[PDB]
DNA sequence: ATCACCCTAACCCTAACCCTAACCCTAACCCTAACCCTAACCCTAACCCTAACCCTAACCCTAACCCTAACCCTAACCCTAACCCTAACCCTAACCCTAACCCTAACCCTAACCCTAACCCTAACCCTAACCCTAACCCTAAGAT
DNA sequence: ATCTTAGGGTTAGGGTTAGGGTTAGGGTTAGGGTTAGGGTTAGGGTTAGGGTTAGGGTTAGGGTTAGGGTTAGGGTTAGGGTTAGGGTTAGGGTTAGGGTTAGGGTTAGGGTTAGGGTTAGGGTTAGGGTTAGGGTTAGGGTGAT
């Protein structure tokens, strides 16, 4: 009966987005902690100025729009626009599909 | 209903406000290089917080910036401002 | 001949008459224009309450005589009195601007 | 008598799992309600933002002559380029080193 | 049937109010749930630093033969207080102007 | 029919405290203002920090444990001791009164 | 029994003056005063202090006795001072 | 005479050789050391994790490393190259750690 | 090393004006009371992770010595910024006019929440072999003379 | 051109860890039911932008001049490079015990809802604190002795 809790990570689609990027380039134990670390980072950024636009207009949803507001935010010029753009991409793929 | 283009704005900021802004600051004798390089750097300055005001507008759907608009741009900038509706 | 101050002294004259008071210290009208020049490049047919003008001109001066302390500072550890664009340069610089 | 089930990433066409960025999103008082398309513009976003990272450091490590990419490779990816310096300027990554920069005026004369 | 209303900030004998404090905790998405306590000790805190401020400021305004304070008046209370000054090291006071400060080696010699 | 929105201040409560303070000073609009501002920045600052305690350590709740912690990481020496005393009495005196 | 503790004293020398000279040689400084070594070890320990005190505060809140990786994390954090791999 | 370099050539060396490396500059035992003495005056009797200890460490060198930086600029700023006290103080103030 | 002379900021008195503080009404928000349910406390047990200790061997630190080059101080100069004055121009202030715009109210509907079953994905665990590190050797470019 | 040295390139071999493969349990998804947050339309106040006039305070440009920044030279001391001796840290190992964490059982504290009473916000008004203007005066700067 005594159990460790389990722990979540990154680490299995930060994997599939390297085979991508790069077919033959592997990643050490302490560089996949760092990127879990970076994506942890980015999510709390993100999602905490979302929450703002969302109290400071009275809105009780963070919707895709406060989403696209925030990384417009906290991006600079050319990461935003091809995040921008890869976000609605998928979205609209996503709606496409019923 | 017609609006008109502005230009060349910057020399607006003249000489005499860029040493009154330097005596505040307690500096007694300014080398005559400072004036175009204070003018870039407030450009560059109000650049950077009149776009996240005006995102920040946008995101409303307004076409009018308000105060909070900029009280929340300079929060953000890591300059936080007293007196504006804080 | 006529009463003639020594270089200098009207400038310490100046310094205690301007760190004394709160007014602001640039022409408004100038700056107003400069801040519609500056966002109709950003986005067309703007529209700017008179409280979003003076909350930027509060924040721009206060920001300029910030940097210009310590630019003063970085120019006595040069052992100058003048300020020059390298001091300006060199405080940005470590303060993480530039 | 239901449908076979589709993962919400496949849907949208994505590797992170959009699920769980709905989740979290849920659980980190965030707001009262989250939308259906936030948690993929999210999902998509950070998808970009990771593979940026991955292919400058797999360059990095290419050029290094190395096949795993280590926090060195990491440092050296995000310092040299300007926007990823700028979104991570106030990061420490641990083992990372520092990029080679010396002076122009400490070199010496002849 | 029902006794006479008291205040929770009576209770606690505070000027600040507790109800709103409570009300602010629960709207503003900070967790699922908000104690008792922690309106009163917020309600609390948020008193002694305004105490604190004003103590400060209303010297200042007598210092300068003045009746009202002014935000001038707040801007040297802050700055010419270690923790004050602090707390609030990366806020601006509109109005508030800046300390009479002048490097010694500006001053004339003889 | 078509009435504005009230607007909440912490005017009443400041002017409170200041007749505790100084009885025979006042003070100005803009004045008030600025002291609006600073209780809302610290509101938001504690209420933040002690929200991210609270998730940190899988509570559900805020308490006024969490406000002493935040009080504590959030203010320097003798204002966060000052503040903690303040914050245990009031607590104290509430509970005394059933 | 009880594994009783003891006290220690005088260890911000071990911060020696080689060490700071390779960690400044990695800052790409080629010459060095004297007089550095003492001014570094003042700026390490107020560095130190701050940090160690917000830690030591995010685990007495949580009623323990140890100092674990994510309260120097969180501690940093706070400080403006993010830290890349040891969780969060 | 035996052979021998010239003031600043191993300077730059080693400047070369610790800007392409990643390993840690301060030893660990005395580190530890100190890290145990300065927390036992908030509190008696702690303990520390292994990874604690280590991300202090991580922490505190990078730190030394960036204001070794900017010390570096302000020295050369007063036409030296000989990084001073006062070069540090500057860096501090100019920070915002007003030191 | 005072001293005459002269400019500037500060101090004082008076009219006046506009901004603050007091008052009144009222709608909204806080307090009280009854009810319910789940987060948090509690006590036990279980494993496990840190502190303490011994050994040892190589490697890093410390101190002394020799020397050079970087730093600091002085004098000369020359050019650049401060100070002052005058002509003119552009900001400021007060006023109007209207169209764009922002806000509210009523309406309603669809997107988001909630619960449940079941099934697919991800974390924990095992095991192997391939990338990385170590040791010995040789070239190779750069430093000092 | 010449000797010398230190980092880098090559090869053979060990070994550590990253990557692939199982298994299960729990977290995501589909399906159905409910409700209130937000989108839509109309109407109405309000406020920002554009135009006008007048005047007077501020800016720009030119002339005079001193003193501060720049440069070259000379001395000196302090920091760099080197070497031998010895302290001390890094690594390996073991032990035990105090500390962290899960698991089952309670309970009371916090959320919900409705009704009613208090209080804080909005609007109006008088008067006094602050300000503008005019007149001394006290302090401090500047050239002369």
């Amino acid at each position: 009966k005594r159990k460790r809790s389990r722990k979540e990570s990154y680490s299995v689609y930060v994997y599939k987005v390297l085979k991508q990027v790069h077919p033959d380039t592997g990643i050490s134990s302490k560089a996949m902690g760092i990127m879990n670390s970076f994506v942890n980072d980015i999510f709390e950024r993100i999602a905490g100025e979302a929450s703002r636009l969302a109290h400071y207009n009275k809105r009780s949803t963070i919707t895709s729009r406060e989403i696209q507001t925030a990384v417009r935010l906290l991006l600079p010029g050319e990461l935003a626009k091809h995040a921008v753009s890869e976000g609605t991409k998928a979205v609209t793929k996503y709606t496409s599909s019923k | 209903r017609h609006r008109k283009v502005l230009r060349d704005n910057i020399q607006g900021i003249t000489k005499p406000a860029i040493r009154r802004l330097a005596r505040r600051g307690g500096v007694k004798r300014i080398s005559g290089l400072i004036y175009e390089e204070t003018r870039g750097v407030l450009k560059v300055f109000l650049e950077n917080v009149i776009r996240d005001a005006v995102t920040y507008t946008e995101h409303a759907k307004r076409k009018t910036v308000t105060a909070m608009d900029v009280v929340y741009a300079l929060k953000r900038q890591g300059r936080t401002l007293y007196g504006f509706g804080g | 001949k006529p009463h003639r101050y020594r270089p200098g002294t009207v400038a310490l004259r100046e310094i205690r008459r301007y760190q004394k008071s709160t007014e602001l210290l640039i022409r408004k009208l100038p700056f107003q224009r400069l801040v519609r020049e500056i966002a109709q490049d950003f986005k067309t047919d703007l529209r700017f309450q008179s409280s979003a003008v003076m909350a930027l001109q509060e924040a721009c001066e206060a920001y300029l005589v910030g940097l210009f302390e310590d630019t003063n500072l970085c120019a006595i550890h040069a052992k100058r009195v003048t300020i020059m664009p390298k001091d300006i340069q060199l405080a940005r610089r470590i303060r993480g601007e530039r | 008598a239901r449908a076979k089930a589709k993962s919400r990433s496949s849907r949208a066409g994505l590797q992170f799992p959009v699920g769980r960025v709905h989740r979290l999103l849920r659980k980190g008082n965030y707001a009262e309600r989250v939308g259906a398309g936030a948690p993929v513009y999210l999902a998509a976003v950070l998808e970009y933002l990771t593979a940026e990272i991955l292919e400058l450091a797999g360059n990095a490590a290419r050029d290094n002559k190395k096949t795993r990419i280590i926090p060195r490779h990491l440092q050296l990816a995000i310092r040299n380029d300007e926007e990823l310096n700028k979104l991570l300027g106030r990061v420490t990554i641990a083992q990372g080193g520092v990029l080679p920069n010396i002076q122009a005026v400490l070199l010496p004369k002849k």
